[PDB]
């Protein structure tokens, strides 16, 4: 619709360096090659399937999937907190779904 | 088979004789140029005088396979190979030839995989209706000369050894002597399957002395 | 797994909705003239919502031209596109300077599994019987079911006359009694 | 008679400084500036060219009082082919003819995001996907070369021609084309499978003895030779009173 | 949320439990971004249950695993019972009872058309033009396009159009591309004993059915067609990663003597003067050449170039495939082969199989050629500037093949044999439109009745590099940094556009007077209503494009109160 913008980016939620970099890029000013944005919502729906992995089969894939689906969602929320705190933004919270 | 043979001097055999003295006696390097040179004359005599006419003759006007529509080819096949008097194909191998051709028409003009309209060649035993059924599904084929590939396929089918030799010459080329001469003796027993039912097109074997 | 994938230089921005509004209209216009979209198809209402959400003066002028210069006499499909067009212009004028809206009007489907004679498992998404809009979907959700218990009728022109359903899109329906009371 | 037809049919706008060459060209066949429905842009994918071209067409349409709300649809064929320099317009032209005869206007499938600067040019629309229209009456083709080579060409739908002839002439035409089209299809398929679409001429249509007789006679024409079947000049049809 | 679990979703729903479509569940989630639920989230965390009553089903896994079991049991049983009752029926009633039931599948063969314009009935076509137009136009001064062709990165005009308009080949376009690229050759005769007629793989000679061509070759066709990484085999081993140059070095210590002929030695002496010593060897007669300290050498080095991608004619394209002899291919510059194929394939599109047929209608002095090029035979220029320097073997007549007017000369000397006008324009990127501007005037001036118009240009190392140095072309290393693949690097009118993609090939049209076109009964693809060129203005940047062609819309507006009767076709008809 009018006023809408879509920004497609390559991203690996597995990587913490990508998580830091993504939020740094969103919050950076246009001068420094960012978007100059300030998130009103985050929808961290990224996930990888794990089929037929019972307890005894939990290995590298499962520990990685866990990093995507928990650890780096906490890191991504932490990042957005640190970016908003940096700029004294106290009245525009981001809705995490 | 290359040996002298005593035939009634009909228009067919008098052509046969003329072609023995002027065309089939030539060496293999001078055959094709002489055929190309005399094309129009050869074709006129085949259609007027011989038991194997020029196949590419649409309503009495000499043509070539490359200048005939698919409809014109399928109709001429029925004209030469199906006998209206007995209401049947003269040879089941001729009905197969005509049916193989109509499947090739469906193959050439269909845009997607479909069912054949000619499911069994039994349906050709009423051939006018079979042609209408195939050229109503593919009415482009009424208004289009034969694809060059389909000319080669048709000429390949004519050489098929496991069928009765086609009752026509479909091309002037090195193999003209075979097309002219192959299977030349049945026509006198079955004039119903010759063009104008004309004895004078046929080879009839007979002795000059016994003829008294 | 933890290989970096992100780089600022790979970011692709999409913001040229001013241009896509005109392509979206034109593609609808010709899809209706070629009878690819009929006056029953919901995709006519969906595309009319997505045109109104991009309404500006440039687009209104684009509609006014392309519709005013449609010959009604050329066929039923030209009279259709002209009527729908005239409605879509009135709508786009009303919702100029109004915020664009997420409004899904797709047919709400339910699961259907079938086993034939030969034991082939066929899964189709079949239109639900009692529920044929989202408004009805919300009512269905609000009532729950027999297992959940512990110890309205609004006239729409969807699937019959898409042009009449389009005429209703800018009209903000006032909720007399809320679905939370049911 | 031809002079009168030229004066009033084809060249009515040449002396007249109130009619643009672009308007008169369309006006010849009864078309308006609104009937020029597609512009095949140079569209090289360079900053300077793709702005200038849009601005140029936009300003042509604005001046000739093209209807507001009626932008030309841009075609940017070079998204697929690349820029072949000399050949660029020849391809754009081939595609313009293909557009006229199909009523299909191809989309710029690499038009991910149209440049915001181009929004100021209301008389241009930049589709990203193929549109099957009910018809295209006329196509503009603009090319911009190095060394200040600007070019334009308008191509009108051929059905505007047949309005200028009689039924008997059109029917004769249609018959001859259908015959020619069949013979072309025959030639094409034969040539394709036998790798002989191209056939180099070994001899001129005239013998070196008749070369200067042919050149000097403006009514000399080839006839089919009976021997070879090939079209050649015959001494009978050179300075013939017939 | 549906869209493996789907097959039992309907089973679950019987429990009085709601499963969701992706659309329904999206709608539910966007219900959480409404202003009243955002306000609510800012007071305290919000737990939304969008489960649809699925919590209230007791022991869900055993209920779910049951529903699978019944569905897979019922499927698998019914399948085995249907195969055993088929097999029984067929053993009892024999294979002849399922022979009259059995049926034949017709598979499509490619039937490539020429797409001549569809000619409407005279009633319908009379309606679109004004009634006054009949006999108003001088048809000798109306230019129509009767044929066109091109050789380009997507092959012919037919195949280019399929990829431009539909972005995927039809069976006919897929066979034509396979034929062009030399993946399939035609075969007619004996092949492994049996007589076969049709397409065969060009390498393995294995028969190929038209249906199979797309599955067997399309991936290779799309990979080796269009805009793609430069293929050294197509450009005389050129490799932009390793671009060969030579550095002038002064020798610092005498070199090891090498053996050369007497003429080569005296040539080395003449160049280097006293900085070389040449001596005869009495035995062989050959000479010993010793470079001394201070002599100039050239050591090759390899620069890495950042333009890796181009619009290349499809890999396997060969002029032999179209019937051009090796005597012509070895003689002419590659660009001339594009032009010879474009010109015949244009004449075929105009239904003119024999160009001499034109001389039944027009004089040999009335068939022009007005096609041209920006750079011309650039492979010949390489030959005469770079390959001749390096004393490589180059034909004596390479200069003649360099000339831009030469391609048109070959077209006359091999196909047309006319004594018509020849006016070869040079327009850089606008050559083809200048060619049409010229072709039209050549016809309207009476000087010709038929004209060949178009343009052509090749792609080569040297030009690639100079468009690089000028920063005209897209830097392919930057495009990779931005994640662009070759297929998306030519993006006109886009925010992120950063230079053109170079390509090669040719495009030809045949134009003639409408009067003649009707008389010859050739197809008429369109009318060339106007064609103009224009320079810009005083400046210092040759590449800088300008607003000159705006002049085509020039019209005076100081007096526009009343409509000029000269525009009104009824008035013009009345005066005629």
């Amino acid at each position: 619709a009018k006023g809408s913008t879509l920004i497609v980016v390559p991203f690996n939620q597995g990587s913490k360096q990508d998580v830091e970099a993504l939020i740094e890029f969103i919050y950076d000013t246009e001068k420094n090659g960012g978007l100059g944005w300030d998130l009103d919502a985050i929808i961290p729906f990224a996930a990888i399937p794990e089929q037929g992995i019972e307890l005894e089969h939990i290995d590298s894939k499962s520990e990685f999937a866990h990093r995507i689906m928990l650890t780096n969602i906490l890191r991504m929320m932490g990042c957005v907190k640190k970016q908003k705190s940096a700029r004294g933004i106290e009245t525009r919270p981001a809705q995490v779904i | 088979m290359g040996e002298p043979i005593h035939k009634i001097a009909t228009r067919g055999v008098m052509l046969w004789k003329e072609f023995d003295e002027t065309i089939f006696n030539l060496p293999k390097n001078k055959l094709v140029p002489t055929l190309e040179a005399k094309r129009d004359y050869i074709i006129s005599r085949l259609n007027a005088d011989f038991q194997k006419p020029w196949f590419a003759t649409v309503n009495g006007q000499a043509r070539d396979l490359a200048t005939m529509t698919y409809e014109e080819v399928a109709k001429r096949l029925v004209e030469l190979m199906f006998i209206r008097s007995t209401n049947s194909w003269f040879d089941v191998t001729w009905r197969t030839f005509t049916g193989d051709f109509l499947r090739r028409v469906e193959e050439r003009f269909t845009k997607s995989k479909t069912l054949s309209l000619i499911q069994s060649y039994s349906l050709l035993d009423k051939p006018d209706e079979a042609i209408e059924k195939v050229f109503n599904a593919y009415p482009a084929a009424r208004e289009q000369f034969l694809n060059a590939q389909d000319i080669d396929h048709f000429l390949s089918m004519c050489q098929n050894p496991m069928q009765k030799p086609v009752p026509f010459v479909p091309v002037l080329d090195r193999r003209f002597e075979i097309f002219f001469k192959k299977d030349s003796l049945w026509q006198s027993e079955h004039l119903e399957a010759v063009v104008d039912q004309d004895v004078q097109r046929t080879c009839i074997l007979h002795g000059p002395v016994a003829a008294q | 797994g933890v290989a970096t994938s992100f780089s600022r230089k790979k970011a692709r921005t999409f913001d040229s909705s001013w241009n896509w509004a005109k392509q979206s209209l034109l593609s609808l216009y010709f899809e209706i003239i070629h009878g690819v979209l009929k006056n029953v198809d919901r995709e006519v209402v969906s595309e009319a919502i997505n045109i109104m959400n991009r309404s500006n003066d440039a687009l209104i002028k684009f509609m006014e031209y392309h519709i005013s210069n449609t010959d009604e006499t050329k066929g039923e499909n030209y009279q259709l596109v002209k009527t729908l067009g005239e409605q879509l212009i009135e709508n786009c004028k009303q919702v100029l300077d109004v915020d664009p809206v997420y409004k899904d009007v797709a047919k709400p489907t339910g699961p259907k599994t079938a086993i034939d004679k030969n034991g082939n498992i066929t899964y189709s998404e079949e239109p639900r019987e009692k529920v044929r809009k989202l408004s009805q979907y919300v009512q269905e959700m609000a009532l729950g079911g027999p297992i959940t218990k512990e110890s309205m009728d609004v006239e729409d022109a969807l699937d019959k006359d898409s042009t009449k359903e389009v005429a209703s899109l800018p009209n903000k329906s006032t909720i007399s009694k809320t679905v939370s009371s049911t | 008679l031809r002079a009168a037809q030229q004066q009033w049919g084809n060249d009515f706008y040449k002396r007249d400084p109130r009619i643009a060459p672009l308007r008169g060209a369309l006006a010849t066949y009864g078309l308006t500036i609104d009937d020029l429905g597609v512009a095949s842009f140079h569209g090289t994918s360079t900053k300077a060219n793709d702005k200038n071209e849009s601005a140029t067409i936009n300003e042509m349409m604005k001046h000739l009082g093209r209807s507001e709300g009626n932008p030309v649809i841009g075609v940017f064929q070079k998204f697929l082919t690349g820029h072949p320099k000399g050949a660029a317009g020849a391809w754009m032209m081939n595609g313009a003819l293909q557009i006229l005869n199909s009523g299909i206007i191809p989309g710029n499938r690499n038009a991910d995001n149209v440049d915001k600067i181009l929004e100021q040019f209301e008389y241009v629309l930049y589709p990203s996907k193929t549109l099957k229209t009910d018809g295209v009456r006329a196509v503009s083709i603009t090319s911009f070369g190095f060394g200040q080579k600007g070019g334009q060409a308008i191509v009108v739908h051929p059905d505007y021609l047949y309005g200028a002839i009689t039924e008997d002439r059109y029917n004769e035409y249609v018959a001859k084309v259908s015959a020619r089209e069949k013979s072309a299809y025959k030639f094409f398929h034969n040539g394709m499978i036998y790798n002989k679409l191209f056939v180099s001429k070994e001899h001129a249509p005239y013998t070196d003895e008749l070369e200067e007789d042919v050149y000097l006679d403006p009514l000399a024409r080839v006839s089919k030779d009976k021997k070879s079947g090939s079209l050649t000049f015959n001494s009978k049809n050179i300075q013939s009173k017939d | 949320t549906r869209g493996a679990n789907n097959i039992i979703a309907e089973g679950i729903e019987k429990m009085g439990v709601r499963t969701f479509s992706q659309k329904e569940m999206a709608f539910n989630l966007l219900g959480l971004l409404t202003p009243e639920v955002v306000e609510l989230c800012q007071k305290s965390p919000v737990m939304a249950d969008l489960n649809g009553g699925l919590q209230f089903v007791p022991e869900l896994k055993e209920f779910t695993a049951k529903l699978r079991k019944e569905l897979v049991e019922t499927s698998e049983v019914r399948k085995a019972v249907s195969i055993e009752t088929a097999l029984e029926h067929k053993v009892v009633n024999g294979n002849s009872a399922d022979a009259a039931y059995a049926q034949v599948e017709i598979q499509p063969r490619a039937n490539i058309q020429l797409d001549f314009p569809e000619l409407k009935p005279y009633k319908q076509v009379k309606q679109i033009a004004p009634a006054e137009l009949e006999g108003l136009l001088d048809l000798e001064r109306v230019i129509v396009v009767t044929g066109f062709a091109e050789v380009g990165p997507w092959g012919s005009a037919r195949t280019r159009w399929e990829m431009e308009a539909f972005g995927e080949f039809s069976l006919e376009g897929c066979v034509e591309m396979a034929w062009i690229m030399g993946f399939i050759s035609y075969h007619n005769g004996n092949l492994k004993g049996r007589p076969y007629t049709g397409w065969v793989d060009s390498k393995t000679k294995e028969p190929v059915d038209d249906k199979d061509v797309k599955a067997k070759y399309e991936t290779s066709i799309l990979e080796h067609s269009g805009i793609r990484l430069i293929e050294p085999e197509l450009f005389n081993g050129y490799n932009p990663e390793k671009k060969e140059m030579i550095q002038e070095v002064i020798v610092e210590e005498d070199l090891e003597p090498f053996e050369a002929s007497k003429e080569t030695a005296e040539q080395f002496k003449h160049q280097h003067g006293d900085k070389v010593d040449i001596f005869e060897i009495p035995e062989t007669g050959e000479y010993s050449v010793k470079l001394l300290k201070g002599a100039t050498l050239y050591i090759p080095k390899a620069l890495r170039f950042d333009r890796l991608v181009a619009g290349q004619i499809p890999t396997g394209w060969n002029a032999k495939t179209y019937g051009i002899s090796d005597d012509i291919i070895s003689q002419v510059d590659p660009i001339t082969l594009f032009v010879l194929v474009s010109v015949v394939e244009a004449f075929i599109a105009s239904g003119i199989t024999d160009p001499y047929e034109m001389y039944k209608y027009v004089h040999v002095s009335e068939v022009g050629n007005c096609s041209g090029s920006g750079m011309g035979g650039v492979s010949a220029l390489r030959g005469m500037f770079k390959d001749r320097f390096k004393d490589e073997p180059v034909q004596n007549d390479i200069l003649q093949e360099s000339f831009i007017n030469t391609m048109s000369a070959w077209v006359n000397m091999l196909l047309i044999s006319s004594s018509g006008p020849i006016k070869t324009p040079v327009g850089a990127c606008a050559t083809s439109v200048e060619s049409v501007d010229i072709g039209v005037e050549t016809i309207l001036s009476g000087k010709a009745r038929i004209c060949i118009v178009g343009g052509y240009d090749d792609f080569q190392e040297e030009g690639s590099f100079e468009f690089g140095n000028m920063k005209a072309t897209s830097n392919t290393l930057e495009e990779f940094e931005h994640g662009r693949t070759p297929a998306e690097m030519s993006r006109p009118a886009t925010t992120t556009r950063n230079g053109f993609m170079e390509a090669q090939g040719a495009g030809i049209q045949i134009i003639m007077q409408a009067d003649l076109a009707l008389k010859m009964g050739v197809p008429i693809y369109g009318i060339v209503a106007m064609a103009a060129t224009a320079t810009d203005k005083i400046g210092r940047s040759v590449p800088a494009p300008g607003k000159g062609i705006l002049t085509t819309a020039r019209e005076h507006h100081s007096s526009v109160k009343y409509a000029s009767p000269n525009l009104n076709m009824k008035y013009r008809k009345r005066q005629l």
